Parts: structure tokens; sequence; C-alpha cells
RNA sequence: UGCGAAAGCAGUUGAAGACAAGUGCUUGUCGUUCGUUAUAAAUGGCCU
């Protein structure tokens, strides 16, 4: 997951997730958390979607 | 002797619609900010994200209104507090069910259910800013159409009226 | 040493009303003692304060007005400016005040009803209608020249005599505006003065270890209870059933039928109370109605906490052991012990 | 409930409906980098078949390793045997013997099956 | 989000007698000095005590050695005939030896110019003079008289009590631990007997039979007595009398044997067995004694002993040897206002009500070709494979890493003969492993297949192709013959 | 830097003022500051780890 | 009274906070605690206390938002390239801001910094923001609750302090 | 499952199992405050 | 795509519509349909 800086253009990431990100998103009046969508296209049998909602203090998974 | 049940959860739901964007997650974090509103395929989950735990869950087994209504529909939203009228939350379907549940507490066996009126169409989003509601509806190349009403709750009837807005 | 500096249980015991500083303010703050409603709902922390404007301005007295007999629960506070202000917690103002005309400060307040009694250090005095809020009548008895304590005899439905006692302890007649008995106190001020029955209340004083019953309608010393070590507040149960006074030391002892050698009676019952690390936590108030006893000790600076005993099953002595924050690794809910997200997929190592 | 997820194991405790972990149990290109374009053809390895020894303190897994397109052996796929062991407050499970190739080159471990608490008190197993 | 997994080393199966937990412990006693004595190397021992310095006997005198320095620190010459003990006490305050005119002296360890006791045991040699070990005072003697006299310092005039009943040389005695009483002698006849103090005594217990002339008898514990004589060494136990084990490794005839227990070593109990073939060999009681390490020496070997089990500084192995030669083998092992300026580093919450601890450990440093795969730098993780002095099996996982990555042709595109020649050079050499065969099958096939032309017109090129094509073909015949082995050795069951 | 370094500057007169501190008080090397938001309470940390309270009557 | 007399402290007290509203006083210092006191001028007991293991306490400071008054924070620093951040009793809630969001090389140690209230016009939203002062004349300007990057300042010559001033437009 | 209850799974993800007074007054108003 | 072992043994990859480009004709495409079991290439690489 990628934070583009849009001022300066520059960028921060956030690797190693889970699964491919269907979907992001800016869950607070503040910005305070990240509610992302995973995939896991490891399972072609079966389409796997994790939520996750993360910390955006510190990237850490408040709750997957 | 023997009895069969069900026991654990499934998968979590999703807006399954290949037109929308942006939108897939119908998950909602509380306004209170102190807990996350999950629906699954056959349950709808209360997370407490300070302890990271269940704190609550709402089977539609358990519920006849439920049971009946789910068990295809599928919650295409979840809104926080009570569009009729503090830990209430209303559930718009696909079709058109709309119905009062309430969490941190004991799921109460009659919920205020209301039917919106549609005309062949296929229930895609709800939203609201304040005081305000707009539904979005599918309606059919290959290519889906859509059209904007405004959704409004009238206490002497006690129903939903929609009124067309765009297309 | 005690951040506490004053409290009071309400006559019910279910609510504990204590006084503290901030900066250089006093603070009066009212918490629920037990642990759940009626209703079974957990008691939650009151943040609400009642704050004093003046730092100058203190609180000498904290009294509790009746919950069942008037309609808004209050408390009832002397103050060292020379007014006794009435209290509504649940407002959270103060309603009404009522103003001697001299400015000395309040020793001391007794209630019941309507009838309010209050005493200066000028050693005056005073009676007061909460109903009417009017001051009905302001005198000063001779050969009183300290009135450290009052407290008024519960005769009745009305107030025909009022106990008084500076170092020495007397009984004055309202209408005669006359002493009438007259007992040997301390040789310290007298701190606590509360009538366990008829024809028979207790005396206790600063910097003592003894308690002093006496016989209204005689005048003799039935008894002397006795304490381990200095005795600051004291709480009796049903009719001289039991007598519960918190040491100074930070102890709580339990006096079993103390009215019935026989001289100098000990307590019977010690508590204590222990952190699981094993530091000591001062009791500065308790509570004991029938057969439960309700221990108050402060946690973290003045954060009160309450538990409720049954002390007629408890042994002789008794130290309850509680778990305090002591070298607590922090364990935050969304990191595992290695401090790795709890989300993350352990990794393959061979 | 142990569920062999593709190339890992997903451990899930159903009588309180949550998950409880999830590890890889396999080499392979698994969570090094994220798959893209042609890479994305890579098959990491499979975890064909998981069991456990009646005691509970061993665990069975076995791999079959798909080799890269495009090769002089891409056509040898490599069977691989694993024995893991955990203490029961632990929750990871940690490695401790490998074995490349058991009943000889490319030939499958179709069927395993712990054995009885009789032989060797729950401590063997049979490959077939 | 989780951390990077690490690249994990390749480990092929394994190889018979891969390296022992015992054999690498065994091994660290690396540095040798060789010194030459005047005569045989007989007897040598260890003080008990700190700093444990060991007596050699050689010649007609006793050597001190320091441990620290292993250099001779103390002499003792004035013994006029040959010498034959230089066992400490406990205490280690005194040194006893033995002499070729029976002559049995005692003297202050460290201090060579005081003789404390000088006793005549007897007008024969007097080989073995060993202190006891519970007991200080008692001190016997086994002479070729064949009478293991018991001495006591005090008394040095006669005998506390004369044990007898050998009917060939005595040149071996143990003390029994836990059994004061208990003494244990053993002669050439072949018997080792055993004796009661307490009782009359002169009279053996018991006697087991070696069948072969014993050369020492060690009490390796209470209750177990190991006695090497003749070829082989046989471990007997008093309850039952009879030996549990027996072990004949060796080839020449056992001479002498020394036992250390519970020592910082993976094996709690070690059995250092000389053999007179040049071969000590060291035996773990705790597996039935069986064979884990072993050294050779250029003769036959006298004496072994190791440092006991309280050395407290570097371990030693001490050899002793018929030429005079003395092996030894060793494990070796601002301002005060800036100081009241930043005071509190060293706290560590050990008063505060909650301790909070978030820093990440350190992980090791990642090498230069991890770090290019890390960053998907795939041709310049080939080239940090191949490169002067890299272990083959790091060079073997970058090979296999950017296969199991799928990045071959990748990595193989920018190239020409100058970068090329290293991946071939090594290809060359890589080919006869059988572990890297199968990787090299696969990066030679493809880098024809993706150079062919530039093959053609480069000579250089050509050459390596050429010497590659003879080694594989040099592999194929010894795979073939492999499994001709195979098929014959298939007949044979 | 050295001890007993604190002052105290009215305004908008900008004259120090004199009483306080003197060579009694005890403040050794002064290295933190804190005016309390209210109650005109003032704390002063030092490098011996010591916290001295004072209170200023006039607030 | 004194402040620490009733729990001392091991290290010089690099920094003093009181708390806004409530009356407690912070301390913080090369101990690596942060002792939090009860200050009432007669016993000064300590309210609690919180150990950063390898965490030097440079400065620290409590911080409450101006908008949602319930809010409590208490951010802190040292010679370190992270920052910590604790809200606000089994457990510690402590956040770690680590991330710069690609200016790491012009902020090399939070050791200095000031939390100030920051509206934003266009929303008429306010919330806050964490100051810090970097290699060259920069300062470094972070979202306080999201850690985000918002803006930098800089300054010619070596930056050696910086101070916040509100300015009121309207209601 | 090792219990006599048997656990079994869904293509739907569904894991089923085939086995055999004005204190109270004031008491409210404090915990609404 | 079917079956089978992992080796392999048999069998497919069609038609219509529309758009763009070039010159009614040629080619390429399809978030268009019917039927059968049925190269890539926007300088673009993973934090503290
Ligand atoms: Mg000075």
């Amino acid at each position: 997951m990628s934070l583009w800086q849009l001022e300066t253009n520059s960028q921060q990431f956030l690797p190693r997730l889970n699964g491919i990100i269907i979907d992001c998103q800016v869950l607070g009046p503040q910005g305070n958390y990240y509610s992302l969508i995973l995939q896991m296209t490891e399972n072609n049998s079966n389409s796997d979607y994790q939520f996750l909602l993360l910390n955006a203090s510190d990237l850490t998974s408040k709750l997957s | 002797q023997y009895k069969l049940s069900v026991v654990s959860g499934g998968k979590p739901a999703l807006n399954n619609l290949s037109s929308v964007t942006g939108n897939k997650n119908i998950a909602r974090l509380s306004q209170d900010q102190r807990n996350y509103i999950i629906p699954f395929n056959n349950q709808i989950k209360v997370y407490s994200v300070e302890t990271r735990q269940c704190v609550k869950t709402l089977k539609f087994a358990n519920n006849s209104l439920l049971s009946g209504i789910f068990l295809n529909e599928s919650i295409v939203k979840i809104l926080l507090g009570d569009i009729t009228v503090a830990h209430l939350i209303t559930v718009f379907t696909n079709n058109g069910h709309v119905i009062v549940l309430n969490y941190k507490g004991k799921l109460v066996e009659s919920p205020k259910h209301f039917k919106i009126s549609l005309a062949d169409e296929k229930l895609a989003n709800v939203f609201h800013s304040e005081g305000n509601y707009r539904i979005l509806t599918t309606f059919k190349n290959s290519l889906q159409s859509y059209r904007l009403y405004a959704l409004t709750f009238d206490d002497a009837k006690k129903q939903f009226e929609v009124a067309h807005q765009a297309e | 040493d005690s951040p506490v500096l004053q409290s009071a249980y309400d006559p019910s015991g279910q609510y504990l009303c204590y006084v503290t500083v901030a900066l250089d303010k006093q603070r009066v703050g009212v918490q629920p003692t037990q642990r759940a409603t009626s209703s079974g709902v957990d008691t939650v922390w009151n943040e609400n304060f009642l704050y004093l404007e003046d730092s100058k301005l203190k609180v000498t007295c904290l009294k509790w007005v009746n919950l069942a007999s008037s309609d808004t629960v209050a408390i009832i506070l002397g103050m060292n400016n020379g007014e006794i202000w009435l209290y509504s917690v649940l407002a959270n103002e103060v309603t009404y005040k009522f103003t001697t005309g001299n400015s000395y400060e309040i020793k001391d307040i007794d209630l019941m009803g309507n009838q309010l009694w209050c005493i200066d250090s000028s050693d005056a005095f005073y009676q007061f209608d909460l109903l009417q809020f009017k001051l009905l009548q302001h005198f000063r008895i001779n050969n009183c020249v300290q009135l450290n304590k009052l407290t008024i005899v519960p005769a009745g439905d009305s107030v025909a005599q009022l106990l008084v006692a500076s170092h020495s302890i007397s009984l004055i007649d309202i209408e005669e505006k006359k002493v009438v008995m007259t007992f040997p106190g301390h040789v310290s001020p007298v701190s606590t003065l509360q009538v366990i029955t008829n024809e028979f209340f207790i005396s206790g004083a600063e910097g003592d270890r003894f308690l002093n019953v006496y016989d209204i309608h005689s005048g003799m010393t039935k008894c002397v209870l006795v304490a381990e070590s200095d005795i600051k507040e004291l709480s009796h149960s049903g009719q001289a059933d039991s007598i519960a006074v918190t040491t100074e030391d930070g102890s709580l002892e339990i006096f079993v039928d103390p009215l019935v050698g026989n001289k100098s009676k000990k307590s019977s019952k010690k508590i204590q109370i222990v952190s699981k690390d094993g530091r000591k936590v001062p009791i500065y108030n308790a509570f004991i109605n029938k057969d439960l006893l309700n221990v108050s000790w402060l946690q973290n600076a003045t954060m009160p906490y309450f538990k409720n005993l049954q002390w007629r099953e408890i042994p002789n002595e008794y130290t309850v052991e509680i778990s305090l924050n002591w070298n607590n690794k922090n364990k935050s809910a969304d990191r595992d012990l290695h401090g790795k997200d709890l989300a993350s997929a352990t990794n393959y190592v061979e | 409930l142990y569920f062999p997820h593709i190339s890992a194991v997903q451990i899930f405790d159903f009588y309180k409906n949550e998950q409880v972990n999830y590890q890889y149990l396999t080499s392979g290109v698994n969570n090094s980098m994220g798959k893209v374009r042609f890479e994305l053809n890579l098959q990491d390895p499979i975890i064909t078949d998981l069991k456990f020894t009646k005691d509970g303190q061993w665990m069975i897994t076995y791999e079959i390793e798909y080799p890269p397109n495009d090769l002089l052996s891409s056509k040898d796929l490599t069977h691989i045997l694993k024995f893991w062991t955990k203490n029961d407050n632990e929750t990871n499970w940690n490695l401790k013997t490998k074995v490349i190739n058991p009943h000889g080159i490319s030939v499958p471990i179709t069927k395993i099956l712990p054995s009885p608490r009789s032989v060797n008190n729950s401590q063997g197993c049979l490959t077939a | 989000s989780t951390a990077r997994p690490r690249i994990i080393t390749s480990k092929a199966p394994l190889l018979p007698q891969q390296t022992t937990p015992e054999q690498r412990y065994w091994r660290q006693y690396t540095s040798a000095q060789l010194v030459k004595e005047h005569n045989s190397v007989t007897h040598i021992s260890f003080n008990p005590q700190h700093p444990h310095d060991f007596a050699v006997t050689s010649s007609t005198r006793v050597q001190i050695f320091s441990s620290r320095t292993r250099q001779v620190i103390k002499t003792f010459s004035r013994f006029k005939d040959v010498v034959y003990s230089a066992s400490f006490r406990s205490d280690g305050k005194l040194l006893c030896a033995g002499d070729a005119t029976g002559l049995v002296s005692v003297y202050d360890s460290y201090n060579p110019r005081t003789i404390l006791l000088s006793i005549n045991a007897s007008t024969h040699p007097t080989h073995v003079t060993k202190f006891h070990t519970q007991d200080n005072k008692i001190l016997a003697t086994a002479s070729d008289d064949r009478v293991t006299r018991l001495w006591d310092i005090s008394n040095a005039y006669e005998p506390q009590l004369e044990l007898t009943g050998a009917t060939d040389y005595v040149r071996t005695l143990s003390f029994i631990p836990a059994a004061p009483h208990l003494v244990a002698t053993g002669s050439y006849d072949g018997l080792i007997r055993l004796y009661d103090t307490r009782s009359s005594g002169s009279t053996p217990i018991y006697s087991l039979n070696h069948d072969q002339p014993v050369e020492n008898v060690i009490a390796v514990s209470p209750t177990q007595i190991v006695s090497c004589g003749g070829n082989n060494f046989k471990v007997w136990d008093l309850t039952s009398n009879k030996k549990l084990y027996e072990r004949g490794n060796f080839n020449k005839a056992v001479t002498c044997l020394d036992y250390v227990e519970n020592f910082d070593s993976p094996m709690q109990s070690a059995l250092i067995a000389s053999s007179l073939d040049g071969h000590v060999k060291v035996f773990d009681p705790l597996d039935n004694f069986q064979v884990k390490f072993g050294w050779k020496f250029s003769g036959p070997v006298l004496s072994c002993a190791v440092s006991p089990s309280t050395a407290q500084g570097n371990r030693h192995l001490v050899a002793g040897l018929s030429s005079g030669l003395l092996a030894i083998r060793t494990k070796k092992k601002k301002s005060n206002n800036f100081q009241r300026m930043m005071r509190g580093s060293e706290y560590q919450g050990d008063q505060e009500h909650i301790i909070h601890n978030d820093k990440v450990r350190s992980q090791r440093r990642m090498r230069a070709f991890e770090r290019n795969i890390n960053q998907f730098k795939w041709s310049e993780a080939l080239d940090n494979a191949f490169v002067p002095g890299m272990a083959k099996e790091l060079t073997l996982t970058v090979l296999q890493e950017l296969r199991k990555r799928g990045k071959v042709r990748v990595a193989l595109y920018g190239r020409d003969e100058s970068t090329l020649e290293p991946l071939l050079n090594w290809c060359l050499k890589g080919i006869e492993d059988v572990r890297s065969a199968s990787i090299v099958a696969d990066w030679v096939a493809v880098v024809l297949e993706l150079y062919g032309n530039t093959l053609e017109s480069s000579p250089v090129l050509q050459e390596l192709m050429i010497d590659l094509k003879t080694k594989v073909r040099h592999e194929i015949h010894k795979s073939k013959e492999a499994q001709r082995i195979e098929g014959m050795l298939q007949l044979l069951t | 830097a050295v001890k007993d370094a604190l002052r105290l500057v009215h305004l908008p007169s900008c004259s120090v003022f004199s009483n306080w501190p003197t060579s009694g008080t005890p403040l050794g090397k002064v290295t933190s500051v804190a005016f309390s938001p209210s109650g005109g309470l003032l704390a002063v940390g030092n490098e011996q780890g010591k916290v001295r309270l004072w209170k200023l009557n006039h607030y | 009274k004194d402040a620490n007399a009733s729990h001392p402290s091991h290290s010089a007290i690099q920094s003093l906070s009181f708390h806004p509203s409530k009356p407690l006083l912070l301390t913080g210092g090369y101990d690596k605690t942060l002792r939090i006191y009860h200050i009432d001028g007669k016993t000064n007991h300590l309210v609690t206390s919180l150990h950063l293991v390898g965490s030097p306490i440079q400065t620290c400071t409590f911080y409450t938002s101006l908008s949602n008054q319930n809010q409590q924070n208490i951010f802190t620093a040292g010679r370190r390239r992270y920052m910590h951040s604790w809200d606000l009793s089994q457990t510690a809630k402590i956040e770690k801001f680590s991330r710069l969001y690609g200016h790491e090389s012009t902020q090399r140690s939070f050791e200095n910094f000031k939390v100030a209230h920051l509206q934003n016009s266009q929303t008429n939203s306010v919330h806050g923001i964490v100051l810090l002062q970097g290699n060259n004349g920069w300062i470094n300007i972070l979202h306080s609750t999201s850690g985000l990057w918002l803006m930098g300042c800089k300054i010619e010559g070596v930056i050696t302090d910086f101070c916040i001033d509100y300015q009121p437009i309207s209601r | 499952n090792y219990d006599t209850d048997f656990i079994f799974l869904d293509i739907e993800s569904t894991l089923g199992v085939v086995g055999t007074s004005n204190s109270d007054i004031f008491a409210e108003q404090l915990h609404k405050l």
C-alpha cells in the first residue's frame, strides 16, 4: 500500500501485506485508521477476503 | 439421538458489484470509534477495536425476521444510528428490506422492519450527510444502468417514500 | 500524610464524599462505594467535582443529608469563611449558603431533619432551618471555653439536648441554655463524639488510642475501648452491635459487642490491605451496617476504591490482597510477546 | 482447526469463531515480494497433506514444490516431508526435521497415517 | 505487515559422519606444544586446586608446569634414581614421589627446597605413591615387593597397614570415592584385588579377573571401577561384581587411564585412555563407553591426563610418550562531571509501575548478494555470487534463489563474453559436485540458448565449453559407474 | 550551566525581583521550569533529580 | 513540599509539564522514565510511572485536543529517530511515530519538539501538529494523531529554537 | 472431532456440527453524568 | 479440454456483430453475442 504525498510527489510504503489490495479507504474524522481489503490470490479455488484496519499512527494492524 | 446445528461463521460479506469501486467495503466504524461492525454472509459481528475481540455477534438464524429475510439477499450498507428515530444500526439489503437492529445489548425479536418500494430495481448504495438520504439503484450490452432516488421517512404513514432525482 | 483531608459516608453507606486539594484549591467529589448498582449496571468513576474558587477557603466539616428524607441528595459543608454551604451533588452547584453574622470558622455541624446546628471558633451556637433557610437563634453558653465537637442527642423527633466537647465533654439543654452534666474527657482535644445508643455515646480524641464509653443519664465511664494505634475515623453498627475504627497507621479494627477486664476491652478483629508486591495500602475510612463491612483505600493519588467484606466470617487477623501495578510488562493488544504484529503471518525458518 | 492453505497453514478456533494464526510451512516466494506480471505465473509449493500424531505434539506435513517453467528441470516436481514440534503454551510450530524426496525421486506421498498410541507412544507414522 | 524473511541457506541431505557435538568440543584443544624430556614420561597428574598445575615425572626428576604459562615453574631433582609418581594431595599442598631405591618422599608443592617426610617403604622399587582422597593423613605405596603398604604421614616408621596377596608386580592403586575403607589394587597377575582397611585386611575381600596384566585401575564412580589392561579396558560394578562393558578398539596395550566429570563439555563425563599405539581416545560413560574422539601422537603413549573439573581457566590435555616427548593441547577460555551529567542510562525500571519494551532486536547484517535480491537487482546478484573468496554453499543459494524467483533469463540478458566467463568458470567446477550438478545443468542450458550467436564469434567462450564438455563427459562415466555398482550390490541381496 | 541560575522578571516594568531568589534558596543546576496553568505554582527541576515547588501567593 | 519526595528520580529532570486542567505534573529525564505526580502542595504522591526502555526523555509535554476535551495524550522524545505518544489502568496505550514520509534525511532526532493547534480553514476543523527541529534550518510538521507529514519550513543557518503564536481572526 | 460430535465444512465456509427509591434514581443519574 | 502416473494417451482452438486505422476493400481491436469438453513493452521493483 503506497501513500503518495502529492505536495512533493513523494511516497511511503507498507509492503508484505497478506494479499493484494482490492480496496483502500481513510476512515476517521482525522484519518486515524486505514481500512483495507485483501484477497490472498494464491487460492484460486475461492475468493479469500481479509478486512484489515490499520492504525495510521504506526501502521500496525489494529484489527484483522 | 443425533442433531445437526451450525456453529461457526463464514466469509465476510462484500459489495459484489463489478461497476462499483471504492465502495466494496460495507463495514462501518461506530461514531464513538470504539467498535467496528462487519457483516458476514450469515451474521453481523461487532468487534471492539481497543481489545481486538468480537464483543457481540448477531446471527441471522436466531432472529426470525433475519432468518426469513436472508436465509439471495445481501446487506448493501449499514448506517449508524436509526434513520426512523444510541447503539442502533440500519441495514439496507439488496432487494430493499430496511432493518433497525441493536448491538451492545440483547437482540430484540421484533426489529423495526420496513420495505422501500422498488419496481424492478436492485438497490446498490445508500448514503447521507445530514438528515438527507439518497439511494442508488441498478436497473437493466451487458452494462447496467443506474437511477438516483431521494429517500425520506413519513411518520404518519410509517413508510419510506422514494422520489426521482437522476438517471 | 493522606491526600484525602476529610471524608464521610452517606447514611445508607452507598456513597462517599471526600475533599482534596488540586493545586492550591480544594475540590469536593462524590463516588459510588458499591461495585454495581441495583439494576446491575456497573458503577463508573465520577469525573464531576465542585471547586472552591478561593485558595483561602477550606472545608472544615462534611455532613450528609439523609437521602430518603429529602427529595434532592445534598451534603452540608462547613467553611472557614464562617458560612455553611448546602451542596446538591447531581446539580453539581451550591444550592444555598447559610451565613452567620460573624466570620469565625465553623468547627462542627450536625443535622436532624430541618434542625441544623453549628459552632464557630468564637464558641457561639447557631440553629438553622433547611426548609425556611433562616437563622433561628444564636447563643453562647458560659464555661464552654472551646467547642471542638457538636452532636445532637437523638431524642424523639425534636432536639432537647446537645453534646459538646473541647477537652472535656458537656451536655447542654437548648431551652434552659445551660449545661446539665459534665464528663471527664481526654487530655487531647476530642475528635469523635458519636452517640451509639440511648444513654451510651462514645468519645475519641486526637493522638489517642482510647475510646471512652460514657453514660448520658448517669455520667460514669461504662468502658474504655482501646485500639492498637491512634484512631482517625469511627463507624458504629446497628445499636452497639459492632464498632469499626480506622487506625492512623492504616489498619481497620472491629469491636464486637463492646457494650456487653470488663473496663478495658481490645479490638477483636483486625483488617489490613497489602498489595501483591508487598506495599501496604492505608485505609482512610470504613463503613459497617449489619454484617457487611466496606473498606476504602486510595490508589493512584486520589482515586478512591472500595471493597465489601462479610466481617462475621472473616478470621481474627485478615489481610486483603490487591493487584497493583508494579514492574508490569506492558502488553498492547495489537502485539504479541515478541513485538510482532498479530495480523502478520509467521515466516518460514529452517 | 487447521486449514492447509497453499504453502501455509491457517489455524482457526471454531469455538471462538476467530482465526488464531497463519504460518508459512514452506519455502518459496511466498511473502518475500509481490509477484507481478510474469512472476505471477510462478506456483508456490503446495502443502498437499497435513496430519497430527495422536498425542498432538508432532505435526507431519507433505509438500510438492513445482519447478519454474522454461528450464531443463521444469518437469521434476520435488516431494518434501517435514516434522514440526511445539509446546502447548507456544503458538508457532518449529520445524524439527526435513526429508527431501522421500521414497525416491519424483514419487508422491499419496497417504500419511500417524501411528496409534500402542506403537512408539504415538511418535511414528506411515507414508504410502 | 511482516518483516522480510531472510534468504534461507541451502542444506543438502546429510552425509555420513557429520560433525558431532562431542567432536566439536574436543576439536577446540587446538594449540599444541611439544616438549622433549630426558627419558620416558611415566606419570602425569594434575593439582586438584587452583591454578591446577600438573606434574610430569621424567627420568630422575619431577617438573610442575604452570597452566597459564604452559612452562616449567618448579623442578624437583633431589631424587637419585628414576622417579615413578607425582600425585598431589586433595588439598594440593603436598606432592609425593616414588623412587627405584624404594624411598618415598613428600615435598611441599611449589617449595622444592623443603622435604617434609621421607619414608623407606621397601628395598624394592616403589612405583605407585598416591594420597588417599577422602582422608589426607594416610598414604598408600605399592612396590615391586608386591605389598601395597598404607602409610600414615604422622607415623612414618611403620605402615598403618600392609596389604598383600599379589603374586606379581603391583603397579596400579585406586581409592573408591564415598568408600574410604575400600582400596583397590591391580597386579600383572591379571587380578584386580579389593581390600577393606576397616577390617584386619591383608587378604582381598574378592578378586576380579582381567586375564591380562593390569596397567592402570581407575574408580570412575562410587559403584563403577574401570580397569584397563592388556589390549582392552573393562568396566566392573562392585554391587554385582561383574563386567558391564568392554571395549577393545585399541591396537597396542592400554597403559594409562583418566576420568573427568561434570565439566562444561556437552559430554557430562569423559574417559581418556592411552593406547601405547600413539592413540588416546575419549569414551563417554553415559553411552556404554563408545568412542567419540581420538588423537594421534608420534610414538606410544604412556600417560594421559586432563585438567580437573574445576580448572577455572583454560583446560589442558596432556599426553606422555615413551620417547620423552610431552604433548600439551589447550582449550583457551569520562569525567565525573560528565557522569553526573548523564546518569540515567544504567537504570532498568526496577521500581517503576509499568515497563514498556518496544526496541526490535538487532538482526545480523545482510550480505551484498542478499541486499541485491531484496532490491530486485537481478543482474548484480549473479555477479556477487561469482566473486573471489565466496563460500560455495553461499554461491549455490543465490543461484537457486534466482531460479526460484523465476529470474534466470532476466539475469543473463545484459551480458557478453567478458562478464559471462566467471559463470562458466564456476560451472566448470560446480558440475563435479552432486549437490550443484542439477543447478549447473539449468543455468548452462539457458546461456547456450541465449548466447549461441555470441559463442561463434568469441574464441575464449569456445574453449570453456570444450573443457566443460570434457568434464560433463567425465561425470557421465562416474554417474554410470555408480549405477553399475548399485546393480552388483543388488545382486548380493 | 551554574547553580542558582534562576531569576524572575516582572512585566511590563522589566525589573527583576530582589527578595527572591536568595542565597539560601535551594535550586541547584536549574534545568527545567514549569508554571501551573492556575494557582501560580512554580516547579523547578535540577540535575540532582529533585523537583522543588513554590506557590505565588498573589495568584 | 517537593514533588519528587514521594518517589525520587534517578536522573536529571530534563523536562516538566503541568496538565492543562487536571492537577498532575509530569517529569522526564535520561532515566528513561515518565513519572506523573499529583501536585497537591502537601503530599505530592505519584499517580503512575512508565519506563521506556532505551528511550532517553529529552522533553515531554501533555496535550489536550482543542475540540475534543476528553482527549488527553502525552508526547515524549529523545536522541532517537522515533517519538512516543501515550493515550489517556492495567496497561498503557503507547504508539511510536517513526515515519517521516520521505523527509528522513532532514530529521535525525526528534529530541527538540513542540505541539500546537492548527485550524484547517477550508473545513474549519482544528487538530494538533507536532513540530520538529531539523538538520539545516528545517522545521518538520507532523499530524499529531495520524502522524502524516503536512508541511516543512526552512531557514538559513543553524536553527536553534522556535516558538508558536496564535492570532485570532474572528469568531 | 475427538468428542462424540462430528464437524463438517460447507462450501459457504460454514462449519456445522452433527452430534448427540431516591437512591436508585440517584444511582442512575450519576451513571448518566 | 477429458482421462491417467508424475510418464503420457486422445481432442480442440469456430462463427456473428460493432469500433478504430490505412487505402466500397485490407488489417487490428473488443468492460458485445452464439457454439464446442475446450509474448510483453507509459523509465514503471517492497518503509521506518
Ligand atoms: Mg556555589
